[PDB]
């Protein structure tokens, strides 16, 4: 129930303005003056401190803390030095941001909980919208499964659910439709697609291109 | 530790010194358990308060007791420990306790002052006080000239305030010898130890340290300023001073301008004085002299620079600075922590006694501050206090001699966080 | 200059106030040159403290005179400025007044708090006073029911501590009505015009600035000692509260825990109570209540800075921390020169007065600090001072109200020295 | 009117140090404490203040300045920012310097009221004056027309205003003398004109030009 | 005796940390903060002080010390410096760490009481290990005589002592041998040596890799 | 009466240094508070000051001084301000470092008293000592003639003064013989010479080069 954000950059401070936001214990922990200040209101607490020292962190009392997150991904050193006195304090939850793949390797042998990689996963994503110009957002199931939203080109516009179906021609499922900011949770053949209207598909990766190719 | 053994070999000496006045062979007529441990406790702690007389219940041998207790306190428990095992070395654990003892900054040659301060006080001692009182002192025979004589340097040299007879010295108001030769010893007693090693080797108007600068010319201004104010005060008032020769009006008015810090003797009596003289000598007994020393509550200096910090801050420039030699911070914040706790605990004990007993509150407010300023002085309560009553104040008089930082460092618990927090803006007027 | 315009306004308006007066209209029985500068002063300065009775004195008229002085004191002589203008723009100028007059650092939409506080003001003010303390206040009729209700209001709120009757409010010791609706007013007039704002715009427990933090639970912890402290201490204390229910012993107990920061309202007699409790109670109104504010004399944040400074220094923790949002440097200092001014001028009030006047001490000291921080209680040497001893007081009346910073600044030559100078070592053991 | 002056350069402190002299109120803004310190005397009122910062800005009631001018310079991001938190604050009047064409691009873009080069300006005036040795001093009424203080030549040592027509002969007019110190405001054919006197001329850019090779 | 660790490196921190195990008296000076403040704790005592100036060095009571190490090694100025106040100060025991020869011969020229090249040592010592798989650890009684510390290879699992003899084969002289943690010192023929035991070896450096070669 | 340091150089403290050991009133400055504190000792007083800013220069009272030597030798800027400072503020006599040509030719200008060129100076004044092996030490009347300190040569062991006449041969005069310490001020012919003595001739440069070859 309580959190220690280690390292207040743009992904470690977004996630201690968020959980601050959400109402929960957040102790934003960081080495620059500055940056503490910033943070002090958007955060239960603020301490200025060193997290590679040990009994800097003992100051802390970061051994209260269920969930601890190193946000310090360009300072190698820093973040592994860091996990390690976590995982040495016993802390149940070490949440780490890495570099790239070998800090990612130093932290899985250290015993980092989990290992986060926010602008690499958040560049294939993007690439993928680059690419792809019909796909706005997505959310991979696995490797092959994928629910993805689509941006609903004129070659769609006022097409019927049941007319131009998913299910049965591509073994795809149409989810939601969302025409001028209302939504339609489930849709029930037939519905009226306009143009520019958020369609969210569901199936297999190379079915949904398939279908972006075919239908659109 | 080092404020730990401090304080605990303080506090056994008082307890050694207790049990050795209650003693038959140091009493004429039997003696009480509080009043054994307050006798013995004002004798160590250099303070010069006595529930009991002196002169008349104390035996020559309970008398010597009390020197050997007033020599103890008023060089300091440790200068004479380091000294036993230096005639017995010297490890730097022991260095450290003595530069604690002397209350000093550095490690730097600490020894070398203890050599020179103890060297220098048995020489003055011995020099004005055996020789200079028995030449005007042997008006009291061999047996009574030669005792008296000598307690009353020991005494006086070491801020005591212990008079061996009933007049705490009110019996010689005029006379040159005892008011010279008795101020000689507790003013220089008074100022720093450092003050008297730092003219006596650089020997220069010039060359001396920020700290003997600002004591030198600091006990200089205080003291014609407050012989000044007990002259104007107590000049009419018939009670004290009225009825003296426009001479002997100097003699009392500069003895009891000086006395207060923190020697303790008698040229007047204090209960009978213009009440606002004796708020006067309040302020002028928190403020002891020096630091050194002999002893204090919250010394000259450490008034000096929270005073000069305030006038500066007022002007303001951004650092504060006297003789043109600034003051870093470190010295600001230990005298706002001396001044505050020395302050407080005064406050308390000032509470506590208008709960502990019934009696005068300029008093028992005078009580108190000589208490802590181990001064000496009463408008008299002392021998009329409650069992209770003398407990607070043997507390507040060992505290104050300690010096009330010390005191708190021994039952402290260190904590030194590393880490930092953010700004927080907070109205203060 | 801004501090010399605060002084200027604030003095003229005690010159105004004191010839409005001794104005024929406002007076029964002619009034003196002395008392007519005094009974204004202590209005406008909402100190409490009055050498002529209220109730009988002064005329209907001379009463409305005396509310809006204590209006104007107690929002403070620039807020009016600020809303004289407003209605009649607003010049940078002017917000730098405004500014030094709120005590604020920024110049942060300050008229905003100029808007909220005097809206906030009369709002309070009219719907509690004019209606609550009318619930039960027509047993004086109309005519003087609805002023008597009002005028206890703006007194009440302000922290003047001017009761119209001759007992100062001690006819209502149980009276739940007086006790709640006047000890709201009073205490929330007292923390900062900050706190108010702050607790009304945040909204929520966490929110809260430090200083308001501060103030919530210092204020609440504070009166939670004191009314315990009265409590014990005047519980066997037959002169009061000695032959009162278990149940008004509280409301005693509460009240008188509460008045001497800044208010100067009489539950009980001050005269009467064992001296433990009065020097209790001069501590209490040495820190007022909040720095916003309606009075203080050094204010209830200065305290804890200083204290919790002494604290953190005694640890010692690098740097001064409450609330693990860490306090700069720039406050304790400002919080020691605060504090080092105020006791100071106390203190040579106290000792102007022991020769001012002929009177017992702790009644001298009682009113010294009642009159510095602007408190109104006294045990009762008010109507017995002397001429000389009620201009000292109206002095110190005016130093504690208008801040003791602020009036040395009106005749501090401020001087910027650029340059630095070398460490000086100095002793403050 | 009230003026905030964000930035005491060479520029801003000139403004600042000039409106106060005029004996406005001036707020003197800087990130720099020694700067601030320095224009303290020469402004209603000097703060050290990081105008990037909203609350920072808000701290000095900067909503209550009918006139803010940023004369940072140098730092593009520093004025970019600075400018437009000064706009979404909706500050009635917005002057900004730039440093370059570009800067200039991004200021207009963000609403800057009104936008200086200092540098450029008086760069291109002490240009003309290097290049004609003639030219003292001119103000340009449009691309075409203007008005120009002339230094006169030995070829105008006593010479009648009159007598040497540059209103008949080139289609200038001659606005002003000025011998020894001494002013002669719309001067009355004939006129003295020593060597080295002020001639002030007025017409067509080209036209003065012409007169200043052949008349001197 | 009374110690003084001028410098705490991680060559001049041990040394204090160790000493001050041992319960002895040391003085730890630095002119770094933060190193001062480290070895608070592992030393009698502590102080940030500046070794090349010479008031600051007479504040500690430098001549109250019998032994004062100087463990700065990387600059030489500040070393070579410092020694030599201490030579001045009449300091009986100096013990320096030197950088290079170069460094060495100064130290040696200004009065160094000994000097000593850690990395250096431990150098050669590592590389011997490194060269020879089977000398686990040794000592150097001269240039030509040493005891070593072997690892027994399965060249001599369940071996006996008189059976594989060197004290008549190589003039070698077998000490020690310690077989699953258990020491068997001055041991008498026979003993079993197993594989991976140590074995401790006596006698001339060549005479031992002769056997190292022959016998393992 | 009064001196002003202004620079605490090597130069700069050796003037506060002596001047102060001759018992002057000398007033330290310098930029850097280290330097201040380190020349407390040796000064009748050290303040911290840039002597660039002139209400800095007006709060030491600089005034006050008859002599203010400005030894900042490799600042120029410094300098140069410094300098244009005091001789604006009409300080009498004004003494100044100076680096090279330039620098000596900027402070010419702005109307220093004297310029020294401390290292110029000593280092031709060395060169000759160095060329010339038997000149210990020597002082220019002019540009011709000169006084120089010899160390003798075994070519002059135990030689009479008349004997070995400077003055007929050579047009030069000796005026001291230095035996062993033992000095002899305006010698008698005839005195011995021992080899090693420092013999004192006065005359033309080029005469005393001449004796110097012959002679020695
Ligand atoms: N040893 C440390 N102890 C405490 N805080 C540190 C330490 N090292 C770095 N930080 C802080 O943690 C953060 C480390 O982030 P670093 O910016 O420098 O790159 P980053 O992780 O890629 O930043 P971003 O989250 O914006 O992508 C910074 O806010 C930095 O101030
Ligand atoms: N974020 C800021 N907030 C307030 N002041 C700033 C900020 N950033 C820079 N400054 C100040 O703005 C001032 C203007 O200087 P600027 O350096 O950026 O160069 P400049 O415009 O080329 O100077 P100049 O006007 O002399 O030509 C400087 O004193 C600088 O310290
Ligand atoms: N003048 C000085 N006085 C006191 N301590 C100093 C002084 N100068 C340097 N030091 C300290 O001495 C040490 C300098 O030695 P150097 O650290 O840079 O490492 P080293 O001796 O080469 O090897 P190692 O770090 O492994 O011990 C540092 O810890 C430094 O803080
Ligand atoms: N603005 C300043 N005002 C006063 N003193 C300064 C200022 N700037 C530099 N100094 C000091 O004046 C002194 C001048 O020394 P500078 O190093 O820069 O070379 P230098 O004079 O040739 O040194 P040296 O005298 O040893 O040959 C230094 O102590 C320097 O710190
Ligand atoms: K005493
Ligand atoms: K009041």
């Amino acid at each position: 129930k309580q959190f220690a954000v280690i390292g207040l950059g743009r992904f470690g401070g977004s996630i201690v303005k968020e959980l601050h936001r959400m109402g929960h214990e957040v102790l934003a922990v960081d080495i620059n003056e500055e940056k503490v200040n910033a943070y002090a209101s958007y955060a239960t607490h603020a301490v200025i401190a060193n997290a590679t020292e040990e009994n800097e962190l003992l100051s802390l009392g970061i051994r209260n803390f269920e969930y601890v997150i190193v946000a310090i991904g360009a300072n190698i050193q820093a973040s592994t030095l860091t996990t390690l006195l976590l995982k040495e304090l016993d802390i149940p939850n070490i949440w780490v941001k890495a570099q790239n793949y070998y800090h990612h390797k130093v932290l899985e042998k250290i015993g980092a909980d989990r290992i986060i990689h926010p602008e690499k996963d958040m560049g294939v994503k993007i690439a993928q919208s680059l690419s792809d110009e019909n796909v706005l957002n997505y959310i991979d199931l696995s490797d092959e499964y994928s629910i993805v939203e689509l941006l609903a080109t004129r070659k769609l516009d006022s097409k019927s659910i049941i007319d131009l179906n998913v299910r049965a021609k591509y073994g795809c499922t149409i989810l939601a439709i969302k025409h001028h900011g209302d939504i339609c949770l489930s849709p029930a053949p037939e519905d009226i697609i306009r143009e520019q209207d958020c369609l969210v598909i569901m199936g297999h990766k190379k079915d949904i291109k398939r279908f972006e190719n075919e239908g659109m | 530790t080092p404020p730990q053994v401090l304080a605990i070999g303080f506090f056994l000496t008082i307890i050694i010194g207790a049990v050795l006045l209650m003693l038959p062979i140091s009493t004429t007529k039997p003696l009480s358990w509080i009043d054994a441990l307050f006798t013995a406790a004002s004798a160590t702690t250099v303070t010069g308060l006595a529930v009991v007389d002196t002169g008349t219940q104390f035996t020559v041998f309970g008398q010597t007791v009390i020197m050997g207790l007033i020599q103890i306190g008023g060089l300091g428990f440790m200068t004479f420990a380091v000294l036993i095992v230096m005639i017995l070395k010297i490890g730097l654990k022991e260095r450290m306790l003595v530069q604690e003892a002397l209350n000093q900054p550095t490690i730097g040659g600490v020894i070398g002052l203890v050599k020179v301060l103890f060297l220098f006080s048995i020489s003055i001692e011995l020099i004005a006080a055996l020789i200079l009182s028995i030449r005007l002192v042997p008006q009291y025979g061999w047996s009574s000239g030669l005792f008296a004589s000598l307690f009353h340097a020991i005494s006086a040299f070491n801020n005591a305030g212990f008079s061996l007879w009933p007049d705490n010295l009110m019996s010689y108001v005029g006379d040159p010898t005892v008011n010279l030769v008795i101020t000689f010893l507790f003013i220089t007693g008074g100022i720093g130890f450092t003050v008297l090693f730092d003219v006596m080797k650089n020997r220069r108007f010039k060359t001396f340290s920020l700290h003997t600068k600002l004591m030198l010319t600091g006990t200089l201004m205080l003291n014609a300023i407050a012989m000044l104010t007990v002259f104007i005060l107590e000049y009419s008032n018939p009670g004290t001073l009225g009825h003296l020769h426009i001479v002997d009006k100097l003699w009392a008015s500069y003895f009891q301008a000086v006395t207060p810090r923190t020697a303790g003797f008698n040229s007047l009596d204090f209960g009978s004085m213009r009440e606002g003289t004796i708020v006067f000598t309040l302020l002028l007994m928190f403020i002891g002299a020096g630091s050194a020393s002999t002893a204090s509550g919250i010394k000259l200096t450490t008034f000096i620079v929270i005073l000069t910090s305030v006038i500066a801050y007022l002007r303001g420039k951004k650092e504060t600075v006297i003789f043109r030699r600034s003051i870093k911070y470190p010295i600001i914040i230990k005298a706002l922590a001396v001044s505050v706790t020395s302050l407080f605990i005064v406050f308390l004990g000032i509470f506590a006694l208008t709960i502990t007993e019934q009696a005068p509150f300029l008093q028992i407010v005078f009580e108190t501050f000589s208490a802590f300023g181990t001064v000496g002085l009463t408008m008299g309560l002392t021998p009329e206090l409650t069992t209770a009553g003398k407990c607070i104040i043997i507390v507040i008089m060992f505290i104050g001699r300690i010096g009330p930082l010390t005191f708190v460092f021994s039952f402290a618990k260190t904590e030194q966080s590393n880490i930092r927090y953010p700004d927080g803006e907070v109205f203060t007027g």
